[PDB]
């Protein structure tokens, strides 16, 4: 992905800490170095091919210093419970059709001119409950959604019935009628997904929609047929597509510009994070000042990236050899 | 709450005004 | 003013009073008084504190510091423009332009209805104790001396318990050292004679600097070569 | 009301005790003394009639005006027990050491 | 009666009320009636005002002691006031005829406790005290400001609560917390 | 003790309410 | 052993007492022996006086948590003295032995609290009240009385009794009240 | 605390005694009495649970501006053992005159 | 409890704390337990402050009587903290009950010492003496020197560390 | 003013006195 | 590191603000 | 002796700790 | 503060106290 900046963001991974220069010996290792005059915080890396510093904080010209866990980074899918308006009718009527329109805005390209209309849609007859249509519709739109030949995953759809009421059955273009054996269907959640993500140059970036109905003339008249509302989501996307891309972009300033522009003739970079591993950040903003007439300031930051385990442990170590060599102040998160 | 007498009496004022005798039918 | 005003406690006066037996009666109580009437009868502003207090306006009258004594200048807080007297007679009347002020009590009637002034006022150096606190200058102290001791000595004369001649010479001397600290605090120092000379000599007068707080008075007029 | 009464009959006594001792009051404080008085009169008669709850908070307002402003007023008592911070006098009983699933518990 | 606990709880959130009552001998037919809440705007002498901010009936809650002891814990923001300049009284009602034994100047139905939040106060106090810090100079204004809570103190504890509000509203009404 | 028109209000609309 | 309540009603009848000894598992065997109630005039600086103004033996009643909560309303015009300008010494009494292994200094037989009438304190300070709100001038009035009423609460939390009957004599001993009206009243 | 009970205590009693034999303290320091015995009550109060650590040393470095200012107020005086320069009271036991590869050796 | 010596080495690199247990007969049963080190920013009266600066617990060192006696050399660069303008406080705890035989007031479980560097007010008064040798007049800053230093030593020997902290920062390091 | 019940009681009995 | 009975009442005020009773479930 | 706090909050957080 | 664990023990034996 490509990010904004403040004239700078260089990033260091913390894959390990070792208190000491002479102990770097893994890529990725990490100390924090300082002297015993609060003057200049700097970090010292092993880089796959070499002992790397960062560049030397002044400790009086820092802004922030904030370090963000992992569940800060993760993106929430929302659902939305699609269900009939009672106040229309509480049972569907045996003449109406029954469509369901799936309103997406961002399909291919950025914008929301750029849309997409999925569907799904039921013929009610008599004697169908409202049990019996949500086992009608949530196959009709597994058809349409959730097919072989769609080029993109649009949304993940599930069925709920009354006697679970939390775990969701889910509801693909393979499952049929018999399969579903439950005459308390109340809902259809609609919950968005994941779409595919390549190392920078696809980033994570996802497709919203907004579930619309059509009318069905209950009596002379063209009432909407129903109600979709928000529900609080559950399912998370973790951090690890987001920091790969960040680190991605942000070796670029010690290295190469280009990554792999030309292929005889590259400077192939190894990378160190993980994409399948969720990782804490701590951006610590400082900037430089000329002890002159030139009291203009040029804005830096450098980001550091440790491995969360469920209790922060990694980072949290992190911090506070940075609060001890340096003096700050950082919020232990 | 205690009442005394004159509470009583500002009561009874009060509720003459609203009242009237049968002859006022 | 040449000098410094180092301040010092008022019984400072009466370590020197005191000396003269004829005036061994004489107290705090009595040193409080006579040397409020003295600051007052020779006005000098440099013994007085420059304190800046803004207030905020109801309508064409507002609120006054406690120890308010005189009033410098009256702003605006917002624009920074200073106010003049208020020649009107009918300002806060209505029947069927350039702000003002006024001040008589503990109010200020300003011509503005609801805005913030700022008032730059001068007051009394008070002491840790809360009375007046006198500058060591000892020809102000000297000055001061006399004055309570003139003071007294006319009262012991009125009673017939001092010789004419004596009440004569120090009404004389009190006199002299009058004129002379009156002098002493007045005359300008080499800097303010600096702000004194940039005053006079302008090619091009500035007329202005009551709109401002007399900020530029004092600056260098400085006029461009061709 | 019954307490205006017992404030104006103590401010008129007071009043005439200082005309026995001295011979002048105030009369920017008798006409405190007149306004109260008047109340008084106004609020126990036919007059009290047209009273509803905001003219009360206005006319106890106006009068607490008085309160203090002469000896001849004085800031009325009344019967009360609290204050700007009350005391805790709650007791801890905690069950079989007991904590909750994430809160502690007593009886 | 009597007040257990009567504070703005310490997230400033909540508006704790605990009455309880007395445990005597002749205070057995005696129970708990209703709490009503009022403010600095609404307050009046005689009694709750009308028209108040929040009015509780016991009776409802429960399904005999059980009645004499009460706690609550109202949320202020559904109160729709602001829980650092508002003034809470709290009025209490029996419901109940004590025994023919009772002393004399014991049988009062109703009660009342005062509530404000001690928060902006604290704030204030080490804000002045930060001021201290610089030059050992105390300011004047604090020294004010105890002497004002000192006043509202007196007219709370004597039962002057109009003009309590008055030196409220004047004083500390614009608060911080 | 003293009433205002409300405590009237009150007590007359609830004197008819049981009558 | 503590305080639950101790006042004097401000209707200047009934000077009201209730002690409990405390509720810990140690305090089972200690009861209550007898209240003994002092005032400034016959004070001495250790335990009650020889000469005290009432005694109340507790074990004279039903004979257990009846022992270990008491309450005494006793009318102040049976004692013969003014309700205002009088400061009682209550001692509490205890009979038993706590159980071993209590953290010393909990195990005082003895408790003593102080009682004064804050009424006609408070008719005082109003007088000064009003001197707060005006500006430029000290409320010396107002801080007057206050530092009157904290000098005896200082002095009678901290121990320092006699200094607080000196400091009573000086300042609070000529209060005026008015004596509760003997035929009870009709109210409620 | 308890401490801040004695510097009250001991502050109020000079001020009082100081109003027996004179009729007069400076009112600036009855500022600092007032101060004093204002922030004791806040601390022994239910107004001693919003208090950090931070605000602590904040409340402690602001009342020792009170500590010499007047006679009232004095400085309080701890249990303390100890100065800037201490005592070395080791002793020196070397074993039958031998030494490590470099230095000196003890028991 | 008492300290043997509370110095700070001559190399300006190390803290050297050796702590040690009074020899009366009835401390047998009272031991050493921590060592909790503070400076000028992070003191607070009552006993060690939350987030120390380097805290110390001595079971983990050994595997009795070892137990009583304790010493420690701590790098003050590996503390992060400068060793010529930093004030360290140093405290120890017991963990041990005394035998009922104590005399009153002796049963303490905590102690405390202060810690200064002595090499700054050497160089101090060494250049003070060299403005005396020349024209034999004293400076004055040298008398305030001396008498602060007296002022600090009275506050640390009166308990009174918050003034003593207040003079140290205002004179002895701006 | 809330005039709990037995105080409408009260008015009741009072003025059902001399009717 | 001894405690008095007012510390204890200090920790039991506290203490209660976090707990409540079985009711309250 | 005074108590800020943290102190509660380390000993609540150790009551609940080992209950 | 630095709470050694015996005070905790105290706490508790007199939390557990009023048990």
């Amino acid at each position: 992905m490509v990010i904004s900046i403040n004239q700078v963001r260089q990033l260091y991974v913390a894959k390990a800490l070792k208190a000491n220069t002479a102990a770097l010996t893994t890529a990725g290792d990490i100390v924090p170095k300082a002297d015993t005059a609060k003057t200049t915080l700097y970090f010292q890396s092993m880089s796959p091919a070499g002992i790397v510093a960062s560049d030397k904080i002044n400790l009086k010209h820092v802004l922030y210093a904030k370090a963000t866990p992992s569940e800060a980074l993760a993106h929430k899918l929302v659902r939305y419970s699609v269900t009939l308006d009672a106040d229309v009718s509480a049972t569907p009527v045996a003449g109406q059709n029954y469509i369901l329109r799936l309103a997406f805005r961002q399909y291919i390209g950025l914008s929301e001119e750029d849309q997409y209309f999925k569907y799904g849609e039921v013929i009610a007859r008599s004697g169908m409950t409202a049990s019996d249509f949500y086992k009608k519709m949530a196959i009709s739109l597994a058809k349409n959604l959730e097919n072989k030949t769609e080029s993109t995953p649009l949304v993940n759809i599930y069925l709920i019935s009354a006697a679970a009421a939390s775990t969701d059955v889910p509801v693909t273009s393979a499952t049929k009628e018999s399969d579903l054996t439950a005459t308390d269907y109340n809902q259809i959640i609609i919950e968005e997904t994941e779409q595919p993500w390549v190392l920078g140059m696809m980033p994570q970036a996802f497709i919203p929609f907004t579930p619309q109905f059509l009318t069905i003339t209950v009596d002379g008249e063209d009432r909407l047929w129903g109600v979709a509302t928000v529900v609080t989501p559950t399912k998370t996307v973790p951090d690890g597509h987001l920091i790969a891309d960040l680190e991605y972009f942000c070796m670029g300033a010690r290295g190469d510009i280009y990554r792999g522009m030309g292929y005889p003739n590259i400077i192939k970079t190894t990378y160190l994070v993980d994409p399948g591993a969720v990782y804490d950040v701590l951006d610590i903003h400082y900037f430089y000042t000329g002890s002159n007439e030139s009291v203009q300031k040029s804005e830096k930051t450098i980001t550091l990236v440790a491995v969360d385990d469920g209790s922060h442990t990694a980072m949290n170590a992190l911090i506070g050899a940075i609060n001890t060599a340096s003096g700050l102040t950082i919020a232990t998160l | 709450m205690f009442f005394t007498q004159e509470d009583y009496r500002k009561i009874e004022k009060w509720l003459l005004a609203n009242s009237r005798k049968d002859t006022d039918f | 003013m040449v000098n410094n005003i180092n301040w010092v406690k008022l019984p400072v006066i009466l370590d020197r009073l005191l000396r003269h037996p004829l005036l061994t009666d004489l107290n705090l109580e009595t040193a409080i008084q006579y040397t409020l009437d003295f600051i007052s009868a020779m006005g000098l502003p440099n013994v007085y504190v420059d304190k800046i207090e803004t207030i905020d306006i109801k309508e064409y009258r507002g609120e006054l510091p406690c120890d308010l004594i005189s009033i410098n200048q009256v702003r605006l807080h917002k624009n920074g423009i200073a106010l003049r007297a208020m020649t009107d007679n009918f300002n806060a009347y209505p029947t069927h332009g350039e702000p003002s002020f006024k001040t008589q009590g503990r109010v200020i009637f300003t011509s503005i209805k609801h805005e913030k002034v700022d008032i730059s006022y001068k007051a009394i150096m008070l002491d840790d104790e809360g009375l007046p606190l006198i500058p060591d200058n000892p020809i102000f102290l000297k000055t001061l001396e006399l004055y309570i001791k003139k003071e007294w000595f006319t009262i012991l004369f009125d009673m017939g318990k001092i010789s004419p001649a004596v009440l004569n010479n120090t009404q004389q001397e009190y006199a002299f050292k009058a004129g002379q600290c009156n002098n002493e605090f007045v005359i300008p120092s080499v800097s303010e004679m600096e702000a004194i000379t940039n005053m006079w000599n302008q090619l091009i007068p500035r007329v202005t600097e009551f709109r401002r707080g007399f900020k530029n008075l004092g600056d260098k007029e400085y006029i461009r070569v061709h | 009301m019954d307490k205006m009464l017992e404030i104006s009959e103590e401010a008129i006594t007071r009043y005439f005790t200082t005309l026995s001792q001295f011979g002048y009051k105030k009369y920017s404080d008798v006409d405190k003394i007149i306004v109260l008085f008047f109340m008084e009169e106004m609020l126990a008669g036919e007059m009290s009639y047209y009273v509803t709850q905001d003219d009360y908070r206005n006319i106890v307002n106006a009068l607490y005006c008085l309160a203090g402003s002469t000896c001849m007023i004085d800031f009325p008592m009344f019967e009360s027990y609290d204050t700007l911070v009350h005391s805790n006098n709650r007791t801890f009983v905690p069950r079989i050491t007991e904590d909750s699933i994430l809160r502690s518990t007593e009886d | 009666m009597h007040f257990n606990e009567l504070r703005i709880s310490q997230d400033n959130r909540f508006l704790i009320i605990d009455v309880s009552v007395d445990n005597q001998d002749y205070f057995e037919d005696v129970l708990l009636d209703s709490i009503v809440i009022d403010t600095q705007d609404t307050f009046v002498m005689n009694g709750p005002s009308d028209n108040p901010l929040y009015i509780y009936n016991v009776e409802d809650a429960y399904d005999t002691q059980q009645m004499k002891n009460v706690r609550l814990e109202l949320n202020i923001q559904d109160l729709k006031v602001s829980p650092c300049s508002t003034m809470f009284f709290v009025y209490v009602k029996s419901k109940g005829t004590p025994s023919t034994d009772t002393p004399c100047g014991f049988d009062k139905d109703q009660i009342l406790g005062t509530v404000i939040n001690l928060q902006p106060i604290y704030k204030q106090t080490l804000k002045y005290l930060k001021e201290v810090e610089c030059d050992c100079n105390i300011p004047k204004g604090f020294i004010d400001m105890i002497l004002k809570l000192k006043a509202i103190e007196l007219c709370v504890r004597t039962g002057n609560y109009p003009q309590a509000i008055k030196y409220w509203n004047k004083f500390f009404i614009k608060n911080n917390c």
